[PDB]
């Protein structure tokens, strides 16, 4: 069944599950041609596959070459996503394969389902949550590795850095979705908040700054304030 | 012309023969239906005045034997039977006609309706879907479930229609996932037509049989099967031209014959809007599309 606010804590139990977000798989810029018509130019994209319990991120980089000479690209993007997810599962040892895969957009259900036919005991589920994983390209190190890629490539990260040494999966995922929510609503302010203080650095092997516990409290409060402000501005409340 | 006599009519029942039907009163002297056109399958079906649930009936072909109806008071329903005594059967039939206690199969000579609903239906295939090989005729009712329905309980009472499932290994060749899901031509022509049905006439025969069972008995799983077999064709980019032209004729008469007040449960909105307006074959069903629009524009 679908994932909503009710069955939220199921994400942090010991059944392996993966979120799949396809929003940044097919990315274009839109421009005018010499004759004045509109054209698109694709840029490199990525599939965002995340284990919410452990923070393991499987960032499958989608090179522009994959689109060459293909039609109905936005539709093709959904099937290439499902092909790549399926291959990822096949590549994992049996005890590491997920029992559920939760797609953030319902249009992925049929492609994934068809590509997972060989895994009848893996459940493909939609979600009613409005998750902010499209803002994954607002994380500088993820955007950088995608844009530099010259060939298809899988890059692994822990999207939680070392937070789980000190906090629970539940708290880690709430922090992650809050940071991305903010980055989505106002990338410039969000990034200002994260980087104002030059004395808090990002380890070479991390994505986010090495905030202390107390500093994370101030960050989370600043991100909250940002999101509510933007809401009043959007709706005049 | 052939005859199906009735021993008696002990309970008030609405009797149908093909697309025709008659109200018969409790212990009204009714003793059969005569002048039944040889050369097609037929169905005789029943709905008791006291139980407008459970419509039931028998598929038969008069060439295959001498058949008659008798009410069973233990099981509480009109049963079909075979009389093996040739002379004894002509004897009953002749006496009942002499006494004029039989209705005449009421065909209009201009009317090819029954022929067009049953063009490809053949008794030998019906008896494989309704397996009960000690009888030459086949019983069907409102409540019987299909083999596919059973997988998702008693298989002696099963409608063993051919299982069609668009999200199955059978339907989808490894490496052609997207291709085969968006364009079911493979599944239709190699798997189903060449593989399982052997030819289009058997495919059309099962499609028509499923429709008639949905129509005469409100058999829900038959309506699902009929729609599945339509969708498989309309969702295939590559279909023999003779199949498309015949499909349009088949569906035209099915839509023409359906009771107007039943279009809500018998017609799946999604399948019809997809076939007529979105599918590869959107343009290949001109007659079916004209009658759907002028008669059920609401469903669209």
């Amino acid at each position: 069944g679908a994932m909503n606010s009710s069955n939220y804590a199921e994400l942090f139990n010991n059944d392996i599950k993966l979120f799949v977000d396809d929003t940044n798989v097919y990315r274009v810029t839109v421009h005018k041609t010499f004759e004045g018509n509109v054209a698109t130019k694709a840029i490199n994209g990525c599939i965002f596959t995340l284990n919410p319990k452990t923070g393991h991120l499987f960032l499958k980089i989608i090179h522009t070459s994959v689109w060459a000479g293909q039609k109905r690209l936005s539709q093709l993007a959904k099937w290439k996503t499902a092909e790549e997810v399926s291959a990822l599962v096949r590549s994992l040892p049996k005890e590491e394969q997920p029992k559920q895969i939760i797609v953030t957009r319902k249009a992925m259900l049929d492609p994934l389902e068809v590509h997972m036919l060989d895994f009848p005991n893996i459940a493909i589920r939609p979600t009613e949550l409005r998750l902010p994983f499209s803002a994954a390209m607002s994380i500088d190190k993820l955007s950088d590795v995608v844009m530099k890629a010259t060939e298809p490539q899988m890059v692994l990260f822990n999207i939680y850095d070392d937070w789980l040494d000190r906090i629970s999966s539940y708290t880690a995922f709430s922090r992650l979705t809050l940071l991305l929510r903010a980055l989505k609503t106002n990338e410039e302010s969000a990034k200002m908040i994260l980087l104002s203080d030059p004395t808090i650095t990002i380890k070479s092997y991390h994505l986010w700054p090495s905030f202390t516990d107390e500093q994370w409290i101030t960050i989370e409060s600043q991100m909250r304030d940002l999101i509510l402000t933007e809401y009043g501005r959007k709706y005049n409340v | 012309m052939n005859t199906v006599p009735f021993t008696s009519a002990p309970i008030e029942v609405t009797i149908g023969i093909d697309q025709y039907s008659f109200n018969v009163k409790e212990n009204q002297p009714f003793h059969g239906i005569k002048d039944i056109p040889i050369g097609h399958v037929h169905v005789i079906h029943f709905q008791h005045a006291d139980n407008s649930s459970m419509r039931y009936g028998y598929w038969f072909d008069c060439r295959m034997g001498n058949f008659y109806i008798q009410y069973d008071p233990k099981d509480g329903l009109y049963k079909m039977m075979e009389e093996r005594d040739g002379a004894k059967f002509e004897n009953i039939v002749h006496n009942f006609k002499e006494r004029q206690m039989m209705v005449s199969y009421p065909k209009i000579d201009e009317d090819d309706t029954w022929y067009n609903l049953t063009e490809f239906v053949q008794m030998d295939k019906i008896r494989k879907i309704v397996r009960k090989d000690e009888n030459q005729f086949s019983y069907v009712d409102s409540s019987m479930t299909t083999v596919q329905e059973n997988e998702l309980s008693d298989p002696a009472h099963s409608l063993n229609y051919t299982v069609i499932n668009f999200k199955s290994r059978e339907a989808i060749r490894p490496g052609h996932e997207m291709e085969d899901f968006l364009d079911k031509s493979y599944y239709l022509n190699t798997v189903m037509l060449q593989g399982i049905f052997k030819n289009s006439s058997n495919y059309f025969g099962e499609l028509q049989f499923a429709f008639l069972n949905a129509m005469f008995f409100g058999n829900y799983g038959s309506s699902l099967q009929w729609h599945a077999m339509i969708e498989l064709i309309c969702s295939s980019a590559t279909v023999p031209k003779h199949m498309l032209d015949k499909l349009d004729e088949i569906l035209y008469y099915q839509i023409k014959t359906l009771p107007e007040q039943y279009s809500d449960i018998l017609l799946n909105e999604r399948v019809w809007n997809i076939c007529l307006y979105s599918s590869f074959q959107k343009n290949s069903l001109h007659n079916t599309e004209k009658i759907m629009e002028n008669k059920y524009p609401e469903l669209l």
